[PDB]
């Protein structure tokens, strides 16, 4: 039935700052609009009901306003627990559409990652596989390019990355990139290198090792 | 305290039937509508359907009509969501929530994770990420396990500062893999013993791996 | 307490349906689509009673949901309210649930007992909410007919 459009997709701000989130309905309906907060790893919870009423136990810094099709959620001064995903919802007869959500992320000063490379263990090699792990630790912003080089040749398709959620104490991210090779392919080459490009580094940084 | 408590995480194979539950407490369950909401990994919330427990009056979203069955046993304050034939695309967190005359879901269940995959259960293989500035990094690679989750602690939970346990990544094989790392003073490598404790409840596997330089 | 199962239609023969879980809407239904209409359990409750004014409560049949009148945004408003099934229906219903069923010619009006001269109303337009209106005889419709349903 109706569509709810939220903006921005990601709102980056610091604790102490004012946040304004938007939700726009494709059509105007008579049902009451609600806002939900979903903290990382937790279930959603009701924040605001009928566009401007705080749900039970919701702090005063949260307020809501709007009418017709345009709705707004405001946090007067952000607290670290407020960095979460926010969704709007408004019933359309018997259908219940949700907005696509807005992620509220902590903006902090730029921090270059500490880069470490780990060769495969001899125990893993014995089983016929070699996993080479590259660690990018405590960096900000989240955007980072990690390129694998084996004997100075660029690799593609043979690696996978994983990124942590923003740290609760220092607001940085950490990232792992794992290159997987067979034991035979691993022993055919000598130099294994992980090259990192990030805003905090003046030039890309490489961590490498010579097999054995 | 008003609350909704859901049944535990499920791991199934495509084609299998499944029924998950949502138990109400601290209020008259019979008197409020209960909704079901799906959240696929990394995606937003999608309403599936709603039921009035008093007379089991049920309404479904057109995207879920005929694909799932919502039911309720008001005698034990429980609402259910069931599939006769699971798909791999049904892999999602499912929430139940109480709907009120304020047109809002005021109380939510904790969620039930449903993982649908043709893979069978398997404990991880744990390998060291050996330590090679004043700071050194070390860790454990927890590879080829199924299903989620694994927990990783360091030195039986006594080492927590500087620990990062990455979210698992599903490999092409249908098995998961992750690393858990910790940064420590490089001067402590000769003094301190570092052991990662890996627990995989689905396979009752518990591995303590000593990571040496 | 004595109760009767029934349906209501406004004077333009619009039927009442559940719009969502806590609101009703009025629309022209005929044939098989009439099965969508809401069935009420009308209870005969305690209250000031006159010859053409009878106090009633309007619950949804087999549901612990009742129509009630409350101030919302400083305005008398009609809502559907959840109640504890152990305690309802009862003869001594709280005033927010009481309506004075009034006979007007061959029709019925339902005045809020809490808010004098506020009535259960429908709009002339299709698919609009049932609401509480402070006018009777304007564009908004305040008169209905009642159809009896089997026990």
């Amino acid at each position: 039935e109706i569509v709810l459009t939220q903006s921005p997709a990601t709102l980056s701000l610091s604790p102490g700052e004012r946040a304004t989130l938007s939700c726009r309905a494709s059509q105007s309906v008579s049902s009451y609009l609600a806002w939900y907060q979903q903290k990382p790893g937790q279930a959603p919870r009701l924040l605001i009901y009928d566009a401007s009423n705080r749900a039970t136990g919701i702090p005063a810094r949260f307020s809501g306003s709007g009418s017709g099709t345009d709705f707004t959620l405001t946090i007067s001064s952000l607290e670290p627990e407020d960095f979460a995903v926010y969704y709007c919802q408004q019933r359309s007869n018997w259908m219940f559409p949700f907005g696509q959500g807005t992620k509220l992320e902590i903006k902090r000063t730029v921090a270059a990652p500490s880069v470490f490379i780990f060769p495969p263990s001899d125990e893993q090699l014995k089983s016929g596989t070699a996993s080479v792990v590259c660690l990018l630790n405590n960096f900000y912003p989240r955007e980072a390019k990690v390129q694998w080089k084996v004997d100075n040749a660029l690799q593609s398709g043979n690696s996978q990355e994983s990124v942590t959620e923003q740290d609760s104490k220092d607001s940085t991210y950490s990232l792992s990139s794992t290159l997987t090779l067979s034991k035979a392919d691993y022993e055919k080459h000598k130099v294994y290198a992980c090259e990192v490009t990030h805003q905090g580094l003046s030039s890309p940084v490489t961590k490498s090792f010579n097999r054995g | 305290e008003v609350q909704l408590v859901q049944s535990g995480a499920e791991v199934k194979k495509p084609g299998e039937s499944l029924k998950i539950s949502c138990k109400g407490s601290g209020y008259s369950f019979t008197s409020y509508w209960i909704g079901w909401v799906r959240q696929m990994p990394g995606k937003g919330l999608e309403w599936m359907g709603i039921i009035y427990p008093s007379d089991s009056d049920t309404r479904y979203s057109p995207s879920f009509q005929g694909q799932v069955t919502i039911s309720a046993d008001k005698s034990i304050s429980t609402a259910y969501l069931q599939w006769s034939s699971l798909k791999a695309s049904d892999t999602a967190m499912y929430y139940c929530a109480r709907y009120t005359n304020w047109d809002a879901f005021d109380i939510w269940g904790q969620g039930t994770m449903v993982t649908v995959s043709s893979a069978s259960t398997k404990g991880p293989s744990v390998f060291p990420l050996a330590p090679s500035g004043g700071t050194a990094a070390l860790g454990c690679l927890v590879k080829d396990y199924f299903p989620e989750p694994v927990t990783v602690s360091w030195n039986s939970g006594a080492l927590t500062s500087g620990v990062h346990t990455f979210p698992a990544v599903l490999q092409s094989s249908g098995l998961y893999s992750l690393s858990s790392v910790v940064t420590v003073p490089s001067s402590s490598l000769g003094t301190q013993t570092y052991i990662c404790n890996v627990n995989h409840k689905p396979s009752n596997t518990k591995v303590d791996k000593r990571v040496e330089p | 307490v004595r109760s009767l199962n029934c349906t209501l239609r406004d004077s333009q023969q619009k039927s009442l349906v559940m719009s969502g879980p806590y609101e009703l809407k009025a629309l022209h239904l005929q044939g098989q689509d009439m099965e969508q209409q809401v069935v009420f359990s009308m209870s005969f409750v305690q209250g000031e009673e006159s010859n053409d004014k009878i106090p009633v409560a309007l619950g949804l049949k087999e549901k612990n949901l009742y129509l009630s009148c409350v101030l919302k945004d400083d305005k008398p408003t009609l809502q559907l309210e959840s109640v504890d099934p152990k305690n309802y229906p009862k003869k001594k219903m709280e005033k927010r649930f009481v309506f004075n069923k009034i006979e007007i010619n061959n029709k019925l009006e339902f005045e809020s007992a809490q808010f004098p001269n506020w009535y259960i109303s429908t709009s002339q337009a299709e698919n609009m909410p049932v609401f509480l209106g402070g006018t009777k005889g304007g564009q908004d419709i305040t008169d209905f007919t009642m159809q009896f349903v089997s026990s």
